[PDB]
């Protein structure tokens, strides 16, 4: 966990997680708030939550379309995954800029 | 011959006088032991009967003749005699019976593994693995067999064989959705055809077929694996299976039913098209 | 503008017969080089068994020399 | 605009004609090229098959002579 | 209307024929490729048989 | 359209015209393979059939 | 998988049998002399140990037992078995060291010669020279190698293949070498196959390259070559390559670049390249100033 | 380079040892009969000379020793063997100086045919044909090599080889201004290629070229024989050489030879002609 593992992508199974924007995991592989970092390559490294669920497949990370896209995740792909620790006292987001627009025309 | 059944009879016979020359064994080879090419003239009169037994269309009769001369000519001595002889009895068995002939024929290829004869046995294990699938329903045997007899082909540089098989492995495993299989092999060919001029045109199909078994599992990852071999090679996006796959991944990014629709009509508008590609394209665009 | 069209409706026409005539022939050849890859195979199979058979044949009639 | 049609059309039908031609008489070659390939392998069938009679039954026949010489 | 229609046959013969003609030049790879173990075993039991015969009738005398 | 389909025509014929020249020198090929080996079948076959002869008459006759 | 595990554990065994053998083999000769039977059964013991041990997926130790077989049969005035088995013992090391396998198909090679058969050694040459430009990046030695198997082939009336191997060796030779060896083999071949049963027309080609090869080595050469083609052989003077040749020289002449990079293009567009035409192209743009 | 020298120097060591074998082999046998091994061993020993030889690039000697060889061989009461050495020496000789080559090549076929195998016989008659027609200029001998040799392909039922050879002698038969060899052997191979479904194409080929020929002679024969090959061959007219042939007719009628020409250009433009039409075409035009 510490020092990653190797980890195979999976689909969110619930929509409601889906739109939590957490990264699905499997109990027995991590626990629910955990930040995990996927390296997809030596230069691609993605900061995921994790949120557990019982359907999750030990050995696999469910991640929904946007995140899957947004990092480049392929289902039944291989990918390292790491424990990432935030540090709060830098890390701790004070002022965001978010843009939104409909997903769906 | 449609009236050789007299003789046939007479060879019925003539194995029964090599039921008479067991019997010598039995008993009057005590005084004729250096009589070893007696046995051999029986175990001859013996193939000579079988034979003719062939000749009258009798297969159940032709096989059990083959196996008797072959179970008593293999006496740790010409072993080769015998490998022929079990071998003729599996292509009798093969029509009728087709059972038997498996056994026979996992015999004849372990003598000649013994031996170290290559070519001729994984001959035989693709012999038995088409014989499973047109006769009996059995795939994965047929698969392990194809792997062995690849594996064989391989080991002496006998690449298109080897290759073939593998294809057909891949077909099959497609059909049975195993999909990384089945695309590694695709893969692997395409990329080993393109190698030389001589094959260069065939690229193109492997590459399609791979591109169809990568689309089926991750779409996302689908848009990743046409670039990357577009990228590879210049010349595989002027083909009209890359286009195609284009159109149908695009238009997948929308639910319209009628555009994949029309485009596969239009498609086979110009060729028609084969059952293992018809049905995989029903059971994928369903979702 | 008319005779070119015309020689153009020829052009088409001996493309038809051409192409009318290269596919029967090459069904001809697939057909008979298939009649010539399954003779070639089994004059292999036969060859391979002879080599085999004179190979053990020398070896035995050398042996029972020996013994002599 | 005429002018571009004319000039394509002739030289479509001269390329359409001398590759139409071309292939056709190379395909008519190798049709006529492939009979002495098939004769030359039935003729070497033949030997090769009376070849292995004739060692069969040579060696046969010389192991029972050499049986009965023992 | 009846040249499109005629193009359109064309380009069915034609594909067709290159679609053959593809596995054509394959087989005829194949047959090429079975030619050379062929020739190698037929010259090994020449060498096998000359040696063994001349041999033989060497030791006769 | 005429003229995207006739370039589609220029293609194919193109590689038709290819794939013969390709085929011919391998065919050619063949049968220089094929002549030798039938050469050297029946330089085989002769002289296996007469030294096995003639051997065999001067082995049986001397008795 | 089991079958591994045993038949390596089965190898190892008989290659310790054939190793007490052989020692034993030196003592009995001897001690009771029974002749050479021991050293043959030996042998025989290494080929089955070597073949079920190539089985085992393993190469290195299958062809070292190989060719120690091939040595002890050859130490008994044995050799064309010797010989193939130094073959077999070559195709193994093919997977497992170049080197080894390279010494072992020269000695079968040498061998081979020796008795007198030259289109397998040619045959073996031209492996010898694939094996070693394929992994290992070296010409000459190649080049060497496909010329002795052309000498070889035409020593026996083998034109098709002495033609594919002289046709390779003058492609290299133009790639890297001096273009005279190159011009010399492209006329020759071009010009050898004006009554081909099959190839009436292909010989264009060659032609063509010829004259390309010309024009690398200059204009005045490219046009009196250009023009000596086309009156000695009359059908090249239709075909598309000599009105593309035609264009690029005039256009050359002239040093208006865009008319060269234009007809190149258009060339290319027409019908595909071939990768040695191009870089040919390229370098001869290079020497536009 | 020195390969070849080395080869050389032991070939030149080896005939030294092949002489002694030679002479000491006859000693031996006058003085002790040791029986016949030793002319034998002497054979082996000149057969891998002249192989080294060949080796050294030294073909004269190489066929030297090679019929040498087959010489003692057949004095040794052995014909295939000594007929194998001889058609050594008549390739080895058949560069550098082929004129023995001619001689010894004979002597093959002539053991060949004494044996009495035919295929042999006829190939190394159509090589000792090619060999006069591109070394020499008699053609006659090289006529009679070729109708023997189809004489031979035809009596044994090889058709296709005996076409050949029929329109090459037909060919030469029309160069030296004589035509009725040509024209029957030109209008036989048409009727025989009439029903063949491959070669129909081409029956009309032949017929074409015979006109041509029997054009040599008059105007009013050559019309009957086109209008009879017209009927006997339907679509004969389809093809465009029926209409050169008219245009030829009717303009040599009425002494148009501008015409005549302009049409012999515009067929050559459409289609180019070869030595052999070119030089008909115009010593027809020559009246």
């Amino acid at each position: 966990n510490m020092a990653g593992r190797s980890m195979q992508a999976a689909r969110c199974p619930t929509d409601e997680l889906s739109l939590s924007n957490c990264a699905v995991v499997s109990e027995k592989d991590y626990q629910s708030g955990q930040h995990v970092i996927v390296r997809t390559s030596p230069n691609h490294k993605y900061i995921f939550t994790l949120r557990t669920h019982p359907s999750v497949v030990p050995g696999s990370v469910a991640f929904s379309l946007p995140q899957r896209k947004w990092a480049g995740l392929s289902i039944g792909q291989e990918i390292e995954v790491a424990l990432y620790s935030f540090d709060k006292a830098k890390q701790c987001i004070g002022t965001m800029t978010i843009e939104i627009d409909f997903l769906q025309k | 011959g449609m009236d050789t059944s007299g003789k046939q009879a007479e060879a019925m016979a003539l194995l029964a006088e090599a039921e008479r020359k067991v019997k010598n064994s039995q008993s009057f080879f005590s005084g004729l032991f250096g009589g070893s090419s007696k046995i051999e003239e029986a175990c001859e009169i013996y193939a000579r009967a079988a034979n003719m037994f062939k000749m009258a269309k009798n297969w159940s009769a032709a096989g059990n003749a083959f196996c008797q001369a072959a179970q008593l000519h293999l006496q740790l001595q010409s072993k080769h005699d015998a490998a022929t002889c079990f071998v003729d009895a599996g292509n009798a068995f093969k029509k009728a019976d087709p059972q038997e002939a498996i056994n026979c024929l996992m015999r004849a290829i372990e003598i000649y593994t013994d031996m170290g004869r290559f070519t001729i046995a994984a001959k035989h294990h693709i012999s038995i693995a088409e014989i499973y699938e047109t006769e009996l329903v059995d795939v994965e045997k047929a698969i392990a067999h194809y792997e062995q007899s690849a594996d064989y082909y391989k080991g002496e540089e006998s690449n298109s064989s080897a290759n073939k098989c593998l294809l057909k492995v891949a077909g099959y495993a497609a059909q049975l959705e195993q999909y990384q299989k089945a695309i590694d092999i695709y893969e692997q060919v395409g990329t080993s055809a393109m190698d030389s001029p001589l094959l260069k045109y065939s690229a193109k199909d492997y590459f399609f077929k791979a591109a169809l078994c990568h689309f089926c599992i991750d779409m996302l990852n689908a848009k990743l694996a046409v670039q990357k071999y577009e990228e590879l090679f210049p010349a595989f996006s002027d083909s009209r299976e890359c286009k195609l796959m284009k159109k149908l991944l695009e238009a997948h990014e929308e639910q319209n039913v009628d555009s994949y629709t029309e485009s596969v009509k239009e498609y086979d508008s110009i060729s028609r098209l084969d059952q293992w590609l018809t049905t995989m394209l029903l059971r994928i665009k369903k979702t | 503008a008319l005779s070119e069209i015309e020689t153009r409706h020829s052009e088409i026409i001996k493309l038809e017969n051409s192409i009318r005539e290269l596919h029967d022939m090459f069904m001809d050849m697939a057909m008979l080089v298939e009649s010539q890859g399954e003779m070639i195979d089994r004059i292999e199979y036969n060859v391979e068994h002879a080599v085999d058979y004179v190979e053990r044949a020398v070896s035995d009639t050398k042996k029972a020399v020996k013994y002599q | 605009r005429a002018d571009q049609l004319a000039d394509e059309s002739l030289e479509s039908t001269r390329r359409m004609l001398q590759l139409v031609e071309e292939s056709k008489d190379a395909g008519i070659r190798t049709l006529v090229m492939l009979d002495e390939q098939g004769e030359q392998l039935e003729r070497i069938e033949e030997g090769m098959d009376q070849i292995n009679k004739d060692m069969k039954e040579a060696e046969k026949n010389l192991t029972d002579l050499g049986k009965f010489a023992g």
